[PDB]
């Protein structure tokens, strides 16, 4: 089986600069002088979409923003000016040998100005209570980089356990990020505590921001 | 137009077969081969098979060989994929794609989101998100709603019926003790809310429940 | 140039010559000249399957000229698979050996 290895597993530019994805093949996919490999685009919640096709062949309807080059066993991918709803994960994939095989992948990032979250903090609702749960859920919105850290107290005690952590993939129209968390517990271990204390760290702030509430 | 139509989800237990359905339109079905591809979530994807409607000629990938059986309806113009003794491992999206030949996939399916799972259905809980009474902050006020404890994938959550769409955020589900939880973010401004009303509805095809909840205090 | 995007209609017999190669003659039916001829060779489960290209690069130089094309099949049963699309050409060869 020819095995496709693709180059970097992920990586972010900033809009309107140059990205490269490259490919590379455990052997040779060519086919009459035609390199039978073919590039294509994934976007969350979307099947697959064909950018190029024969190694260097754009696809009707594809941007010319969009290129592909290589043979034998080297090719590359490139976006001369990446925009907004380029962000998506990209697969190369050949068929020169049965089975097809395809490469692992390559996900690009939209690398707008980095933004502190937006963070809003929610308590159990009545009617989660009236079933005898408790989740308290935190919002961090439109931030950037993906990288971020969230830190839970009660009463001023770390919690660890019990932590859902979420992250949406890139916004369409922002290029920003958001993260919802979720700490359970049940209603009798809620109703012992007072002060309830999120904790956002991110690169863009030193000292982190912080959202909190008093049940009572 | 050319469409290849693939049903939204199935739900099947361990070791169990399932029958996947991919029906064209648009195009004459026994012209094109049908090739059969799933995406497994952090593993890519994964070829399964193709198989000419013309011919009923086929071919496998070699590690689903002994597993799978591609078929086709000319009738109905509708290839079919079986695949048994499925496990975990086999929970992915499956999407039937044309070939055009005999180079790439030119018209990819629908997607059907594959299940292989023992559990069974459970209806969503819808909880509205306020702030807290101590926390109305800003010149804007966000909103939430919280949807737990459901199986299987997927719920569809809107707001307002779809009338109000922007500055949304709808978060991916997360398996937790067997179940589903998701969550939804909307920020407007204070002029907005509480003022005007704001109502979170969830449905969910699987156990065929719509709700909508009303945000309060 | 790109990929020719057209029909192609065989205007010629399939010819085996002196030394195990095939010489295939076939007329265009498309608008985009100039462009790149599409050839590749399978067999009959649609597999790709290994062989050479005698011709150096099979262009469309004028959609109303035929081109010629020799080449060395895989041994054994395939296909000649002229241009792409679902009109493209698809002819059986066997060579022995």
């Amino acid at each position: 089986n020819i095995v496709l290895t693709q180059s970097p597993a992920s990586l972010a530019v900033s809009l309107g600069q140059r990205a490269t994805i490259s490919c590379r093949a455990s052997e040779s996919v060519d086919h009459y002088g035609n390199s039978f490999i073919y590039w294509y685009q994934q976007k969350p919640g979307q099947p697959p979409k064909l950018l190029i096709y024969l190694a260097s062949n754009l696809e009707s309807g594809v941007p010319a923003r969009f290129s592909g080059s290589g043979s034998e066993t080297d090719f590359t991918l490139t976006i001369d000016s990446v925009e907004t709803d380029d962000a998506a994960t990209y697969y190369c994939q050949q068929n020169n040998e049965d089975p097809y095989t395809f490469g692992g992948g390559t996900k690009l990032e939209i690398k707008r100005a980095d933004a502190a979250p937006t963070v809003s903090i929610f308590p159990p609702s009545s009617e989660q209570l009236t079933s005898g749960g408790a989740s308290v859920v935190c919002f961090l919105n439109n931030f950037y980089p993906k990288d971020i850290n969230v830190k839970w107290k009660i009463d001023g005690s770390e919690r660890q356990n019990g932590v859902l952590n979420s992250w949406t993939d890139q916004d369409s129209k922002d290029s920003t990020y958001s993260m919802s968390s979720t700490l359970t517990l049940t209603k009798d271990e809620y109703e012992r505590h007072n002060s309830y204390t999120c904790e956002a760290t991110h690169k863009t702030s030193t000292s982190p921001i912080v959202k909190s509430f008093n049940r009572n | 137009q050319v469409q290849l139509l693939q049903p939204g989800a199935e739900l099947v237990k361990p070791g169990a077969s399932m029958k996947l359905s991919c029906k064209a339109s648009g195009y004459t079905f026994t012209n094109w081969w049908m090739h059969w591809v799933r995406l497994r979530p952090g593993r890519g994807l994964e070829w399964i098979g193709r198989i000419d409607p013309n011919s009923d000629v086929n071919k496998y990938n070699e590690k689903f060989e002994n597993r799978a059986s591609l078929t086709v309806d000319k009738h109905s113009s509708t290839a079919y994929m079986q695949l048994s003794s499925l496990t975990s491992e086999d929970s992915a999206i499956y999407y039937c794609a044309r070939w055009f030949f005999p180079w790439y996939f030119d018209v990819w399916g629908t997607g059907t989101t594959v299940t292989v799972s023992s559990a069974k259905t459970t209806a969503p809980s819808v909880y509205p998100l306020a702030p807290v009474c101590g926390g109305t902050t800003g010149s804007s006020v966000t909103l939430g709603c919280l949807v737990k404890g459901y199986f299987p994938e997927p719920v569809t959550l809107t707001w307002n019926s779809g009338s109000l769409s922007s500055g949304v955020h709808t978060f991916p589900a997360l398996l937790q003790s067997g179940l589903y939880t998701l969550s939804s973010s909307v920020t407007v401004t204070s002029n907005t809310w509480p003022s005007q009303t704001i109502t979170c509805n969830v449905a969910h095809p699987a156990s065929s429940t719509k709700v909508d909840k009303k945000i309060e205090s | 140039y790109v990929m020719c995007t057209g029909s192609f209609k065989l205007e010629k017999e399939v010819a085996e010559t002196q030394h195990g190669t095939v010489l295939v003659q076939v007329k265009y039916e498309g608008t985009d000249a100039p462009c790149k001829i599409p050839f590749s060779s399978q067999d009959e489960k649609g597999v790709t399957q290994n062989g050479r290209l005698i011709t150096a690069n099979p262009i469309v130089t004028d959609k109303e000229k035929p081109v010629n094309i020799e080449a060395e099949p895989p041994f054994g049963e395939s296909y000649i698979v002229v241009g792409a699309g679902e009109k493209a050409l698809k002819l059986s060869w066997f060579k022995k050996g």
